[PDB]
């Protein structure tokens, strides 16, 4: 289905087009927009407007000038125009931020299983945390999510 | 077998917990610091990463501590200079020479049966679970966890004949830790029952009780008796008891193996978590 | 001469939303009514919201909660995009509260539970509808709440904060008016607390004609509790309207609160981060760039504080990515944060980070 909107005032406005054998079709006005919606076959269609006694075209829409000097708008209704995600894909063509307190809420410092740990806030996953280098050995750590479970891996690495 | 079919269906992942901790050691790490880190983190085994190899080469467990301790203890008067200043790889080079043993692992999507089989297949107690897209080690699958899972879903010992009952490795009250460690090395079994003046069992020194030496920094003295050692902190079963009720006993007390004993509390054999999951495979 | 989309005749303009007019649609035959959001392709590409809408549709097309407006279908045309949604007779909750006074403890509790359930659903789906207000809470013929404008909504991705300072300043969280970084749900809680106050009192907790004092009040988290207000709900509002997000009520803490729980229906429901240096931010970033190249690592400079760095593995011959970000901790110190970028991954990440640290400031 294709939308036909005439932006600008008028008492009576009609859409003549190759699709309706150039018959005068009346566009309903809401406010300053006069519209009609109609499905047209995946092809080339020419149209014009009968806006209050005058014949125009939308200057903003693509036109075609005839061998006889007839100026009409044109519309190439593409396959891509039909499907939402197909169309949306085709449509796509200082100071240091303050430290969010969230990145300080860890799950290691704060009877029970030492391997078992609390569930983390999504916001602290994949972030590198480390322990002070005591004895020329660095201790790095990070919580990562695999499926609906989480693993806080800590590497004992000499330097 | 009904149990065996249920394990063949369940994915390893289902047993991985909500949020776990994983300790990985770079092979270039001083092996003493390595054991000290197991104790501090509260872990019984950790995977090893060779940076030059860019892969997990193996697992560092308490057996490694037992092994070093025995291979290298000279006396209480000298330092185990070897342990004190040796890297994980420097020792892995020694421990495994012309005798080569690769890294055993499982996938989270791989079967629970496939995993239980892999443990007995390669004769191990710790199995690292690795996701193939990430290459990341996620969890370490243990017999205790798989059994607690099977027992969670479960809704005589003399008849079925399950466990090791002949030429059983055990120590006396007086036995020094070194001697006991030497046994853990030659026999290669998880725990050693402590026997009195009579064949009756008084206590049990486990591969586990060997970490307290690391923990308390007391490894420098292995002349100490097995009882002297166990002072920092008994469970028995009989041949006239059902397997369902015997499996129930092991998980309710969360013990790695039960002692098969007679009326006079004298040793008859042992039934490990190992043997149980095997008989159910 | 009836303007149709689907088989619905487009009627009156219900209102104007975040990204377009919303019109009624009465089915040709059945007479069924729908809410139709009209997104002109040329305008949604002018504001660079084309990606936003792509995501918004994706999410809402698979959501199905009784207190969130249903997205029936999205119809595309060469001209515009039509979002066919469920219509509700009741209209704005806002006007309800204008028309009638404040709601009674019982009535307010119901609608608060209804709203919060939906707010939860969203979050439980990594969606955080910012701009949550009585104006965006619609009512049906049976007085059931319906969450409506997901134009200001956003996604929650593991390891990232949101920045956009969305929605009406009365409902805006102090950190949002402050233009600070936030996780997401906390800012939906702060709004829901404002909604709760509006239900119980029929007025706003933070409101002034003088905009600077409206903001002072918000960041001072100070609001008046009328004498008719139940101490238990006052307690809930005190917890929900915390200036500190670290001290603010969670969807779980609300669920657990006794005022909430009452008559609630069944159907609903020594570590350090990075490295910290006291140098001038410009020096720090220069130092990181002079060290990153000193490791032969490929990178892309996003912000003058955000950096997307890649490394070629010398063994497995695999690319591994990580993101570096500088934040200001103290009024005197700053800290470089390391975030892992998903395509051993984790161990290679650590190695990547480690290398930098050994040649860097605290
Ligand atoms: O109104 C529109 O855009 C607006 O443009 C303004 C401007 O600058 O002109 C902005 O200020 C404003 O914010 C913006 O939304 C439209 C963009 N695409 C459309 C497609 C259709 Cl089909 C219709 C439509 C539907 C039903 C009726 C009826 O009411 C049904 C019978 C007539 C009438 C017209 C309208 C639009
Ligand atoms: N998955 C594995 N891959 C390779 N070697 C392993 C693996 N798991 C353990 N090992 C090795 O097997 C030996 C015995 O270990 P194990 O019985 O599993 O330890 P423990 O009973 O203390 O948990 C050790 O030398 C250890 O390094
Ligand atoms: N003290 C022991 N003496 C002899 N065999 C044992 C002893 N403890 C365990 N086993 C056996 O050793 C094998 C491996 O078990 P485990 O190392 O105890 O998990 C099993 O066949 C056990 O029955
Ligand atoms: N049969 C048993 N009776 C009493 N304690 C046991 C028994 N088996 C193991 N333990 C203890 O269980 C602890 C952990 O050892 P392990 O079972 O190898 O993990 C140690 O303190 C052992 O002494
Ligand atoms: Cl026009
Ligand atoms: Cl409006
Ligand atoms: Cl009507
Ligand atoms: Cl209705
Ligand atoms: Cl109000």
């Amino acid at each position: 289905p294709t939308v036909f909107r005439w932006t600008g005032g008028g008492k009576e406005v009609y859409l003549s087009g190759s699709f309706n054998n150039w018959s005068k079709l009346p566009l309903t006005r809401s406010q300053n927009n006069f519209v009609a919606i109609l499905d047209l076959p995946e092809g080339e269609h020419q149209y014009k407007f009968f806006v209050d006694g005058q014949w125009t075209h939308d200057p903003s829409e693509p036109i075609v000038t005839s061998q006889l000097g007839t100026v009409n708008n044109i519309i190439q209704v593409k396959k891509t125009d039909f499907e939402v995600f197909d169309a949306l894909m085709v449509d796509s063509q200082k100071a240091p931020p303050i430290l969010p307190p969230h990145l300080l809420q860890v799950i290691l410092n704060k009877s029970c299983d030492p391997a078992l740990l609390p569930e983390p806030n999504h916001v602290m996953l994949n972030h590198l945390y480390a322990l002070s280098i005591k004895d020329g050995v660095m201790v790095l750590s990070a919580t990562h999510r695999y499926k609906k479970k989480y693993v806080t891996t800590l590497l004992y690495k000499p330097i | 077998s009904v149990y065996t079919t249920f394990m063949k269906s369940h994915r390893c992942y289902d047993l991985i917990p909500t949020s776990s901790k994983l300790v990985v050691f770079d092979t270039s790490l001083q092996v003493k610091k390595a054991f000290f880190a197991l104790v501090t983190n509260g872990v019984r085994a950790a995977p090893l990463w060779d940076s030059k190899k860019q892969s997990f080469v193996g697992m560092l467990t308490i057996t490694d501590f037992i092994n070093i301790l025995h291979r290298y203890y000279k006396s209480a008067l000298v330092q185990i200079y070897e342990l004190e200043e040796h890297k994980i790889e420097t020792w892995r080079e020694v421990y495994l020479q012309d005798s080569f043993k690769p890294l055993v692992c499982i996938s989270p999507n791989a079967s629970l049966f496939d995993a239980v089989s892999s443990l007995i297949r390669n004769k191990i107690h710790r199995l690292p679970v690795i996701d193939p897209e990430s290459g990341n080690t996620l969890y370490i699958l243990t017999h205790k966890r798989i059994l607690k899972f099977l027992k969670l879903f479960i809704t005589s010992l003399e008849e079925l004949q399950i466990g090791t009952y002949a030429n059983i490795a055990m120590v006396r009250t007086t036995t020094p830790v070194y001697v006991a460690l030497g046994i853990f090395v030659q026999h290669r079994v998880s725990a050693l029952p402590v026997v009195d003046e009579k064949g009756r069992v008084v206590d049990i020194y486990s591969k586990f009780d060997v970490i307290n030496l690391a923990a308390e920094k007391t490894y420098n003295n292995l002349d100490v008796s097995v009882t002297k050692a166990l002072q920092h902190r008994v469970l028995k079963c009989y041949l006239h008891e059902t397997l369902e009720a015997i499996i129930n006993r092991l998980v309710e007390a969360e013990v790695h193996r039960l002692v098969v004993v007679d009326e006079h509390d004298v040793v008859k054999g042992i039934v490990s978590l190992s043997d149980i999951l095997q008989a159910l495979v | 001469g009836r303007v149709k989309i689907g088989h619905y005749i487009l009627g009156d303009t219900l209102g104007v939303g975040t990204f377009g007019k919303v019109k009624v649609g009465k089915h040709e035959l059945t007479g069924h009514k729908v809410a139709v959001k009209i997104l002109n392709r040329q305008k949604i590409r002018s504001l660079d919201v084309v990606g936003k809408i792509r995501r918004e549709i994706q999410n809402l097309k698979l959501f199905r909660h009784p207190h969130i407006i249903k997205l029936y279908q999205v119809i595309s045309t060469p001209s515009d995009i039509f979002m066919v949604m469920e219509y509700v007779s009741g209209g704005e909750l806002f006007d309800y509260i204008c028309k009638n006074g404040r709601l009674d403890e019982k009535e307010s509790r119901r609608l608060f539970q209804q709203i919060l359930s939906g707010v939860d659903y969203c979050h439980r789906h990594m969606v955080v509808h910012r701009d949550l207000k009585p104006e965006n809470v619609l009512l049906d013929a049976h007085m059931n709440a319906k969450i409506a404008d997901f134009g200001l909504s956003n996604m929650m991705s593991d390891g990232e904060f949101l920045r956009t300072s969305c929605g009406s300043p009365n409902y805006a969280a102090p950190e949002v008016i402050s233009g600070r970084l936030y996780a997401g749900p906390e800012v939906d809680i702060w709004s829901s607390g404002v909604i709760l106050y509006a239900l119980l009192c029929g007025t706003l907790p933070f409101d002034d004609d003088h905009v600077p004092t409206l903001f002072k009040k918000i960041c001072d988290g100070i609001f008046y509790t009328p004498q008719y207000l139940n101490p238990s709900v006052i307690s809930l509002l005190k917890h929900m309207l915390q200036v500190d997000p670290m001290k603010r009520a969670t969807i779980k803490d609300i669920r657990e609160h006794e005022w909430f729980k009452q008559d609630l229906p069944k159907y609903l429901f020594k570590w350090h981060l990075g490295i910290r240096s006291q140098s001038r931010p410009n020096d720090i970033m220069a130092e990181v760039c002079r060290a990153i190249k000193q490791l032969d690592y490929e990178w892309k400079v996003v912000n003058p504080y955000y950096l997307r760095v890649r490394r070629k593995n010398p063994v497995t011959s695999t690319f591994s990515k990580m993101s570096l970000q500088l934040y200001q901790v103290d009024s005197r110190t700053y800290l470089l944060d390391f975030r892992s970028i998903d395509d051993s991954h984790t161990i290679e990440f650590f190695e990547m980070c480690a290398n930098l640290i050994k040649i860097l400031a605290q």
